[PDB]
């Protein structure tokens, strides 16, 4: 049932941001939504060349790193591979069947571009740094540790494009396929896609930047300059991602958008909570495997936790959570910088109408 | 909108379609030669009343500068057109008058010597309109008719 | 039966092109084709935006165009803007879920956003020319002539994703649903796979090509310099789209990547002939209704229509498909610029010996 081009002439203003019409024509001159119309003009504006970085000086600087501080920086450089891999594809394969709306079509298909560019530039800072960039990439498939994270991430990519394939070749109601029973009820594939952009947002609000925190901590010590600065620019990107997300979440959370979907969020809110719960846990316990062999100044296993829960609130009540962790302050205030004769005058009558 | 100056001196509105028809003749049996390239090239700039004397004109100055080595085929196009412009001025049309008459009208505007009156009789000035041949003018090159010309 | 992250550590090296195994990690250090490899770096660096044309001096120029005149511009902009607007999803869409490398599927996703770019263009071109944006975009979905057009585009790229999406929820084999008996073999489905890249070649060869001429026509003409230049810059994005999908056709038609695909590709030979002709016929037909009202200085019905054949035959040659036109010198060479101490010595002995 999906197009990628309808034949109805229906207006792109009204049209929700999901479940709607797919897009036809591509006209930027009025959006329903102008926040996503700014994200586009401040994405492109940030367009990075990984290449242009020098690393050069970070070949060096890397084989000193003792093997298991070698460990922290190439473990956390893995993940983030990882991350921006599923970042790389997952926004415009699910997300684009859906949209119905054409500033958002196109900063979705923009988000999902500049996550290539950042899958780009880990490439080109493994293959500085190491000798046989095979070693390094071979392993995010079979370290395990990687693994929870990896299934994790595609579960529920797919099981949201899994429905709104069936929404598309079926529709609402319930039909069978093969003896086998499917309820494709419309009201169910607006969870997946609220329940997955909760997980985008905590992963690119609180799963990404837990790693930022190690990459920056070698640059305090001015060591890695030049992963520092991609790593750099990819934060700066990044913040857009998490930032498009959010306010998607709200329209949603709000019934702005679609009445029914407040709802529907509403529901969720208890699982959604769990959710960031779960990713932020899952922070706690990598970092523990980030040192099991050692810890370098600035990360600590427990200077690290700290940081995960800090932000975690900060994350959650932005989309409208409970705040799962106790308050407290910035654990490492030195990340946001990477973030972003004289006058002579005598008087005598003046001075003799005062009485001593 | 705009109105155009013919030959004749009658006006009528502007028309692309006497170029396209005429550049498309002279293109005729060519190769590697465009007629919007010639078009194009001319940059003619029409304007209110314009002669249509100016912009056939215009045109053969065009395709004369297409002349090039990868495609030469031009200084055909340019010479064809050349002599079309001049059979305007010469005989009003492309298709030439009488060789008898031709020389009699001459003659009383003292352009050509009157000996050749004296010398040949009407009955053999028709003899030798037979030997011409106004079809070997397109076997001349844009270099060749240009000069003619001037 | 999709996922954004594959969990079986598959060699991406040995893997097809398509009906692969889903892309897990983002490496560039080795590609199995770096032909793809080079077109995203080389995309990469023409990235253009839309902005910095100055395209202030064609809103005079538009108006200044006799009434005839308009229509040719604005109607060749409006079928520009369709497809781009088209082959600005459809990439991503009908090709990420079936793409099983990594050096093809960071391409198509860059492929699609150079897409939207254009789509950008446009509507920056529209506002300057026009008052109301909203009266041209609204014709391109009423529009007659427009519409087929789309509708052609749209019948390929859907017929793939409706079956791509049953070899994923139902696979190989025969399923009921509703009563309803469907098929799904996995080589049929490469062939709307295939005949869908005869159609996205053909519309990003000739289709494309065949309104540069038009927007460059002007161009000759000193007129409309802003709306020129952008429309230069996207043909040369243009050239590394056409070039892309001819590589993968051949590489498909060759056996190289899937020996079945050489056979299938045999197959529909005929049936992809009978394509370019539908679409370069078609082309000849916008003609006649671009020139309906009338002609500009170089360029007019007849003209135009030997460009499309022209350019047919080397698109066609270039896949593998006899020529259907006749051979043709180029008809509008024009085009091609838009798409890329006296000496004083003597000596008495040396003349000496010369016998007079
Ligand atoms: N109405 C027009 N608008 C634009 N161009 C014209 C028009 N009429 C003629 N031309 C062009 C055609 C030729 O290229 C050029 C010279 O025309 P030309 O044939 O020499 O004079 P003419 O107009 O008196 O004869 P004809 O009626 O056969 O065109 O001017």
């Amino acid at each position: 049932a999906y197009t990628t081009f309808s034949q109805t002439k229906n207006d792109q203003l009204k049209e929700p941001m999901f479940f709607g019409q797919p897009v036809n024509v591509a006209r930027y001159d009025q959006q329903k939504y102008d926040i996503f119309e700014k994200l586009i003009e401040k994405q492109l504006s940030f367009f990075w060349r990984p290449e242009e970085v020098d690393v050069s000086r970070d070949r060096i600087d890397y084989q000193a790193l003792p093997e298991h501080e070698k460990h922290i920086f190439i473990s956390n450089l893995k993940y983030q591979t990882l991350l921006d891999s599923i970042q790389g594809r997952s926004p415009n394969v699910a997300l684009l069947p859906l949209i119905s709306i054409p500033e958002l079509e196109t900063w979705v298909e923009t988000w999902a571009f500049s996550e290539t560019i950042h899958s780009r530039s880990y490439t080109h800072i493994i293959r500085n740094i190491v000798n046989d960039p095979s070693v390094v990439f071979d392993d995010i498939v079979t370290n395990e540790q990687i693994q929870k994270r990896a299934e994790g991430i595609s579960s529920y990519y797919d099981e949201l494009i899994e429905m709104t394939s069936y929404w598309h070749l079926l529709g609402e109601g319930t039909h069978t396929v093969n003896g086998k029973t499917v309820t494709v009820s419309l009201r169910e594939l607006k969870k997946k896609l609220y329940l997955c952009l909760m997980s985008v947002n905590a992963l690119e609000a609180i799963r990404f930047y837990v790693s930022f925190a190690c990459s920056f901590a070698f640059a305090e010590r001015e060591l890695m300059e030049g992963n520092a600065k991609i790593i750099r620019l990819i934060a700066r990107d990044e913040a857009l991602h998490l930032t498009g997300t959010q306010h998607m979440l709200n329209l949603l959370r709000s019934g702005a958008d679609d009445p029914e979907m407040a709802e529907i969020a509403e529901e969720c809110k208890q699982e959604c909570y769990d959710l960031f719960v779960q990713a932020a846990q899952q922070e706690k316990d990598w970092a523990d495997y980030l040192f099991r062999d050692g810890s370098m100044i600035g990360l600590n296993k427990d200077i690290l936790c700290q940081y995960v829960e800090y932000i975690t609130n900060i994350r959650m009540q932005a989309v409208g959570l409970d705040l799962p962790f106790q308050t407290r302050s910035n654990p490492i205030p030195w990340i946001n910088t990477w973030l972003v004769q004289i006058d002579s005058e005598v008087d005598t009558d003046d001075l003799s109408n005062f009485q001593l | 909108n705009l109105l155009v100056t013919k030959r004749d001196g009658s006006t009528e509105r502007i028309n692309l379609d006497k170029i396209h028809r005429v550049l498309d003749w002279a293109a005729e049996g060519l190769h590697n030669v465009s007629i919007s390239q010639v078009e194009l090239r001319s940059h003619i700039q029409f304007y209110d009343g314009i002669k249509t004397s100016d912009i056939h004109e215009t045109i053969i100055k065009a395709a004369a500068d297409l002349i090039s080595r990868d495609a030469p085929d031009y200084q055909y196009l340019a010479a064809r057109l050349a002599i079309f412009h001049l059979r305007k001025k010469a005989y009003g049309q492309f298709e030439p008058p009488a060789l008898y008459d031709h020389v009699v009208k001459m003659v009383e505007m003292g352009k050509y010597d009157n000996h050749l009156l004296e010398d040949y009789t009407e009955e053999e000035f028709k003899q030798m309109d037979t030997f011409i041949d106004h079809d070997r003018d397109m076997t001349f090159s844009y270099a060749a008719v240009k000069q003619l010309e001037g």
